[PDB]
């Protein structure tokens, strides 16, 4: 194969419009690298330097070779290294490397960049072995100030790639100081911004690699001096990269930072924070976040290791005088445009202010609250919005006494801001109120403040959708925090709140998620509803059932993809509320269960039901549990959905399907007879299914217990099959030796118990039916006696000792007396009556088993 | 045929929901099963804007290493990207910096959205507060559910706005 044909393969892999031509070429490339790597490696290197090949193909040539040299998977990493080392001849290795260094200096940057990745990959394999010993000299020489711009840049980029890629060091030699080469490229004596960028980025990539260098004061002082100069460069991208390096250095080499923070770093980061350039201020905010984040992390580590030689220098704490006021000022650089959702310097400032509050707690209060007091009634909306943002930003960190106190002072003025002309003030106010609810809900006096908070939220729901959304979120916090208070004051406001939320849920669209959040809030209202507010739950269910109805009588054939997907988002929203209603107030929907099941079946009948099927299955299952006998009218038409669910033996849905069988057996009680034959034959095939997920086996074995206990003598035809499944299960050993594999055998064994308890309860009036299996049941009881993981569970022993008793009661004619004179049985009963290990209920059942066992021997 | 279109590469760990997100946008179908993508699948998604249609030729890439195919080779000529992770799975979030790095080494300056998928699931392990990825110029974060359709269009509206240079571009009813 020739260079040109191989280039054609590369190009077609990614450039051909025909998707089958792409696959075919991709497959042939992989086949080549497999069959003849030596050739594939050479050819790739030749296409990378060939002027006649399209750019995209040359880049791919470098990338694809690289991806056969290096890998995320460390097993393939070793195979790739060994395949390069052993299958590629010295001559071929030399040509390939030579071609890579030639691409590196290409006048096309994107070729050079991809060459750098290829060089790093080769270097990862060879440098540990002291192969390629010429490389380090070549890279250092290439970065000399007098070399052409493109050569310096591409070589700094390659050095960086090479360093972040070398194994947790341990390979790192003297001639050619790599640190000096990189730091020099960052010097202000470099005319070329592209080269300084490349240098500062290479330096960042190399910080872990140059650890020993960083631990020599001389080299470290020099590096810090150059990086600090760089922050003061004219060019904004060079500044960014300089602060980028500072952040990384602070977080890796914190331990060496005190002298520089004191000499010059401190004063410059403070000055840069006031920059009228937004991007420049962000950079410096970033640095102070990193500092805060570190010191928070150090404090956690020091608590867990108090004798640690590590010391916090408390930079953030010392800086409050200076940093906090500057952060606060940055809060007034908000974006004018309500439709812009990008991160900006004011958000960086808020985030950092919150870290300061967490780090420094109460020490943050004075400067923040001076600011809030000064700005909460300022004439400019920017100052009013910064005020509430600052206040909400310190609702986590300071102690509960201080927060509670200042909330009491601020809250009236905060609530009054919900009437602001400014959208952004209202949006942040609703958010702030939310923060107060989330972290300090007891600060909201039930008498003085809660009525105002509720009113604020109600106004908010009717305002701009962005404000409304935050109000829905704030209501959720209010309710989650205040529903658990013992004299609980929030239920006084449920009707008002539910009414506001319904109104928000009735919005015509979901601009800024105003509608979706209203539905989440409604779900919360339902979740936390008590009996005193039952009427408002009914409102919610009536509202969403009606809304679900609307969504299904839309003109399906004229709906665009965009329309349909919005509609389906709303149906998902609706179902979340209906699930909550059914879980919490199953009684407040059973008067209309008939129309609810009507909607559910219609939903399921549509094709494109996949997104909502499971939700609806869950909902119906939980509703079935509440209706009991009243759900039998829906069983016939629910049947194929149940069966579909039972057969997805790999999905969590099948577990709940089994649970459903258990529920209607328990509710139909004797009437479950009608369905028992179909149910049993399906459960039988699920349990002997190889692909059934692990949880099914025991779920099934337990539900045999349920059915048998509800169905009495009507279980007898299944008795023989089920007993064989139980015997087989009880003799299965753990699949291996792990905790996991043992816990699962026991889960199975606990399910056999459930089966036998249920069957014995069921065949109470029919002992002849149980008689042939008494031996097998006792074989099981013997395992319970033997395994600590079974017998030491109070519930399991009480059930086991109960079987001993209950079976004895069933045969007063002496036909099974032989099982009751065994040593192991007597000792098990004694043990179950003995220590402190088992509870009174368990001991009383052992007492009874003991009495029945005694009666047997005298027969 | 000439049209306003952009190559978008979709990357992220296996299982995070990349292929499911694309199919819903493409056909409206929610895929329940996990069928790992082999290498890449390419599909065009068309959005109607107030400046007419925008097309995203979405390269839906394999997230499992075993099935990666051309890997970062697929990024060649990308004009934007989405990185996905699963809000329910911390490991997929901790691999985001590496997917990010792999992208920027091939596409120096492109707009990128980080999508935290599967927010419909009860307990998230990655809270939306603690995300810092979107703090820079050509980077953005959204919570998303391919299943509840929460924030369904946002990644594409944000990308379109950046690529066209119009901050007030809207997705209009065609
Ligand atoms: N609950 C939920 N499941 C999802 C979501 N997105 C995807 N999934 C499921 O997660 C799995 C992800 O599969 P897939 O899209 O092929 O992952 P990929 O490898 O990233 O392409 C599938 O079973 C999907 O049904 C979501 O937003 N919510
Ligand atoms: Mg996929």
């Amino acid at each position: 194969m020739s260079t040109a044909e191989f280039a054609q393969l590369l190009e077609n892999s990614i450039l051909s419009p025909d998707q089958n031509i792409r696959l075919t070429s991709e497959t042939q490339l992989k086949k080549l690298s497999n069959d003849n790597f030596l050739q594939f490696a050479g050819l790739s290197s030749q296409v990378l330097i060939d002027e006649n090949t399209k750019l995209e193909g040359r880049i791919l040539a470098a990338l694809t070779l690289k991806n056969e040299l290096v890998s995320k998977d460390s097993v393939k990493t070793q195979q790739f290294a060994q395949r390069w080392i052993t299958q590629v001849s010295p001559e071929a290795k030399n040509q390939i490397k030579t071609n890579a260094l030639t691409a590196l200096v290409s006048i096309e940057p994107r070729i050079a960049n991809a060459a750098a990745q290829l060089i790093a990959a080769i270097a990862d394999i060879e440098l540990p072995h002291g192969a390629w010993p010429e490389l380090m000299k070549i890279m250092v020489d290439n970065t000399g100030a007098e070399q052409p711009e493109n050569v310096k840049r591409a070589s700094l980029l390659a050095l960086g790639y090479m360093c972040e890629s070398a194994d947790p060091q341990s390979q790192v030699s003297s001639s050619n100081n790599i640190l000096i080469a990189i730091v020099q490229g960052a010097q202000s004596t470099e005319t070329s911004k592209a080269v300084r960028l490349a240098a500062l980025n290479a330096l960042a990539d190399s910080l872990i690699f140059i650890k020993n260098n960083m631990e020599r004061e001389g080299e470290r002082n020099y590096l810090m001096q150059v990086v600090c100069e760089a922050t003061q460069a004219e060019d904004i991208e060079v500044q960014a990269a300089a602060f980028g390096c500072l952040c990384k250095i602070m977080s890796k080499y914190y331990t060496f930072m005190k002298p520089y923070m004191e000499q010059a770093l401190y004063a410059l980061t403070i000055a840069t924070m006031k920059s009228p350039n937004d991007k420049v201020a962000s950079m410096t905010v970033e640095f102070w976040s990193t500092i805060c984040e570190e010191e928070i992390d150090i404090a956690y580590e020091l608590a867990q290791f108090p004798q640690s030689p590590l010391q916090s220098y408390n930079f953030a704490l010392s800086s409050i005088k200076d940093v906090v006021p500057n952060l606060l000022n940055l809060l007034t650089r908000q974006n004018e445009d309500p439709e812009d959702d990008d991160w900006n310097v004011s958000m960086s400032a808020g985030a950092c202010l919150q870290l300061f509050a967490q780090n420094c707690g109460n020490h943050i209060l004075e400067p923040v609250l001076e600011f809030v007091e000064q700005n909460i009634t300022a004439d400019n909306w920017r100052n009013r919005e910064a005020a509430v943002m600052a206040f909400g930003s310190i609702m986590d960190g300071p102690d509960k006494v201080q927060r509670t106190y200042y909330v009491h002072q601020a809250l009236p003025s905060i609530l009054n801001l919900m009437n602001d002309q400014s959208l952004q003030v209202k949006e942040t106010t609703a958010w702030c109120i939310g923060r107060i609810a989330d972290s300090v809900a007891e600060s909201i006096d039930p008498q003085q403040h809660l009525p105002g908070v509720v009113q604020a939220c109600l106004i908010g729901l009717q305002d701009h959708p962005k404000v409304a959304t935050n109000c829905s979120w704030t209501i959720i916090n209010l309710v989650e925090q205040l529903a658990e208070a013992t004299p609980s004051p929030i239920y006084n406001f449920y009707p008002a709140l539910v009414d506001g939320l319904i109104g928000a849920a009735n919005r015509i669209d979901n601009e800024f998620n105003a509608r979706a959040s209203a539905f989440s809030a409604l779900t919360t209202m339902v979740e936390y509803a008590t009996d005193t507010v039952a009427e408002t739950s009914a409102s919610i269910s009536t509202f969403v059932m009606d809304k679900l109805g609307q969504t299904m009588s839309v003109d399906e054939n004229q709906l665009t993809l965009e329309d349909a997907q919005s509609l389906q988002e709303l149906q998902s929203n609706i179902l979340t509320v209906l699930a909550a209603v059914i879980r919490k107030s199953p009684s407040s929907v059973e008067p209309v269960a008939d129309m609810l099941m009507g909607l559910f079946f219609r939903l399921l009948e549509k094709k494109d039901s996949a997104f909502i099927e499971d939700d609806v299955f869950y909902a119906i299952s939980a509703l079935a549990a509440s209706l009991g006998k009243g759900f039998e009218k829906y069983l016939e038409t629910f049947s194929p959905y149940l069966l579909k669910a039972l057969n997805q033996v790999d999905s969590p849905v099948s577990i709940t399907a089994v649970g459903f069988i258990a529920d209607i057996s328990n509710s139909l009680e004797e009437d479950f007879r009608r369905y028992s034959d179909a149910m049993m034959n399906v459960l039988a095939q699920m349990i002997s299914n190889p692909n059934a997920r692990r949880e099914l086996k025991p779920a099934v074995l337990s539900v045999f217990g349920d059915i048998a206990s509800n169905i009495g003598a009507d279980f007898i035809p299944y008795l023989n099959d089920i007993m064989a499944l139980c015997v087989a299960a009880q003799n299965t050993k753990p699949e291996n030796g792990t905790l996991e594999a043992l816990d699962y055998q026991i889960k199975v064994l606990e399910a056999v118990l459930d089966a036998y308890v249920g069957i014995v309860a069921g065949l109470h009036d029919k002992p002849e039916a149980l008689f042939p299996y008494v031996g097998t049941i006792f074989q099981f009881i013997a395992q319970v006696a033997e395994d600590p993981q079974l017998y030491s569970e109070d519930a399991t022993s009480r059930a086991a000792v109960g079987l001993i008793g209950d079976i004895a009661a069933m045969f007063p004619d002496g036909s099974i007396k032989q099982f009751y004179g065994q040593d192991w049985v007597i000792d098990y009963i004694k043990r179950t009556r003995s220590g402190q290990l088992f509870s009174q209920a368990t001991k009383d059942t052992a007492r009874w088993a003991r009495e029945q066992q005694k009666r047997q021997l005298s027969l | 045929e000439p049209q306003v279109q952009f190559k978008l590469v979709l990357v992220g760990d296996g299982g995070t929901g990349k292929t499911t997100f694309v199919k819903r946008h493409l056909t409206g179908e929610f895929e329940k099963k996990y069928v790992a993508t082999l290498g890449v699948e390419v599909h065009p998604l068309v959005f109607h804007t107030n400046r007419g249609p925008i097309k995203f030729n979405v390269w839906d890439t394999a997230g499992q290493e075993k099935f990666g195919g051309l890997r970062d080779g697929y990024y060649i000529q990308a004009q934007c990207a989405i990185i996905m992770f699963d809000v329910t799975s911390r490991v997929t979030y901790k691999n985001v910096p590496n997917w990010h790095r792999d992208l920027v080494r091939v596409c120096e300056n492109i707009p990128i959205v980080l999508c935290g998928n599967k927010v419909d699931i009860k307990d998230r392990k990655v809270k939306a507060k603690s995300i810092v990825f979107h703090r820079k110029k050509n980077l953005q974060y959204y919570d998303i559910s391919a299943k509840s359709n929460y924030n369904f269009e946002k990644p594409f509206l944000w990308l379109a706005r950046k690529l066209i240079g119009d901050p007030n571009l809207e997705f209009v009813a065609m």
